[PDB]
């Protein structure tokens, strides 16, 4: 994680993930990518 | 406005770009007065460099 | 569902030249800088 | 172009065919910014009412820091409706 | 809009506090002739992402890829312009005067081309290899 | 032949150009080392 919007917004409301995947899943919205399909991907393995 | 201030305000506009301005360009000469002249042409106020080009142009003339 | 036998065409050259390339390429961006 | 670090390697770090298969599911785009999020979407807040004052007060402050990340969290606000299906696994992780 | 106007219809970088989309760099030497590795969209010539409005992202590949036409044959020797200059302005609900950046990206692109096909002419160059 | 070995080479094919990615992966972060 090791920022602002990377940290903090994990762990507001309810929280938990895994810490590197959740400081993956934080970089993938400065990556363009589109908010269903890396979760659907995600959702359809996990 | 309150007293006399829309025929002072309109010279402060044309006072307070040189109270900056000129306050930047202290002591440079010949062409280095022209090299700050480029970065205050860079400016990125746009109605600052027709309302100052009037000295602009006798810095560059 | 049902599959309409020819997109496995393109689909052949797409994955020839892609992994061809790739496959020489990529190893040999080592000899670019090793040699 | 670098699926490499954020697309293969989050493939291979899901401790779970679609193994190369996910990367093309999940194949971004880096020219877009098409967010799918609404003003409808900042309601799923409301159902983690364990201290909601500090779960309203977090978004308005997120907007007023200087990053625009923060739009495609709607679907991720809501996240696994499965129970613990991604929080658990960390207190595994931890021993 | 005034320095995208000047990037769009010259090879001409105004670089406004560099906050405009566009910027040049002197990385020419990494791979001056040939594009040995990529030169002309994020490094020598440089697409600050985030410094683009939305209704211009929409195409700012194609402002990024307009100008190097005019900016690469200039040093070898077709005078590479636009005549054609259409000035650009906000308007209520509107984006008319960024939907010219397709015709001056073409223009661009006509012009380059209209010397490399023809003055260096690839079709019969290349031939050679 | 039973319209499923093809497909399944065609598979393997994919994770060749997984496997040339991961190739990438350990090339790009070896290009910080000793370059």
């Amino acid at each position: 994680t090791e920022e602002m919007e990377l940290y903090e917004l994990a762990q507001a409301a309810g929280g938990g993930i895994d810490p590197d995947v959740f400081k993956i899943l934080v970089d993938l919205l400065k990556l363009n990518v589109a908010p269903l399909a890396v979760f659907q991907m995600l959702k359809s393995m996990c | 406005l309150r007293r006399l201030l829309v025929w002072t305000y309109d010279p402060k506009i044309r006072l307070k770009t040189l109270a900056a301005l000129v306050d930047h360009c202290q002591g440079r000469k010949g062409g280095e007065l022209a090299s700050a002249v480029h970065a205050y042409t860079k400016t990125g106020d746009p109605y600052m460099r027709s309302l100052v080009q009037h000295i602009l142009s006798l810095v560059s003339h | 569902r049902a599959r309409n036998m020819k997109d496995f065409e393109n689909q052949i050259t797409e994955l020839k030249k892609e992994n061809f390339n790739l496959k020489l390429r990529i190893y040999f961006l080592e000899e670019r800088m090793q040699q | 172009r670098i699926h490499h670090d954020v697309n293969e390697l989050l493939s291979l770090l899901r401790v779970h065919a679609e193994v190369y298969i996910d990367l093309l599911q999940k194949n971004r785009t880096p020219y877009v910014t098409t967010t799918v999020s609404a003003h409808s979407a900042k309601v799923k807040i409301a159902e983690f009412s364990r201290t909601p004052e500090d779960f309203l007060k977090k978004y308005d402050e997120l907007k007023s820091k200087n990053t625009r990340n923060l739009d495609p969290l709607v679907y991720l606000l809501s996240k696994l409706t499965e129970d613990k299906e991604t929080l658990q696994y960390l207190q595994q992780n931890a021993k | 809009f005034e320095v995208l106007e000047k990037w769009i219809y010259r090879g001409i970088i105004h670089d406004p506090y560099s906050e405009f989309m566009v910027e040049e760099h002197e990385l020419r030497k990494e791979r001056i002739q040939e594009d040995y590795n990529d030169k002309y969209w994020d490094q020598r010539y440089t697409i600050v992402q985030q410094q683009i409005p939305s209704f211009l992202q929409k195409m700012a590949d194609k402002i990024l890829s307009t100008g190097k036409y005019l900016n690469v044959v200039r040093e070898c020797g077709h005078d590479v312009t636009c005549p054609v200059a259409k000035e650009i302005i906000y308007t209520l609900k509107e984006r008319a005067y960024v939907e010219q950046i397709e015709k001056a990206f073409n223009y661009a692109s006509k012009v380059l081309l209209d010397f490399l096909m023809e003055e260096k002419e690839l079709v019969a160059h290349l031939r050679s290899i």
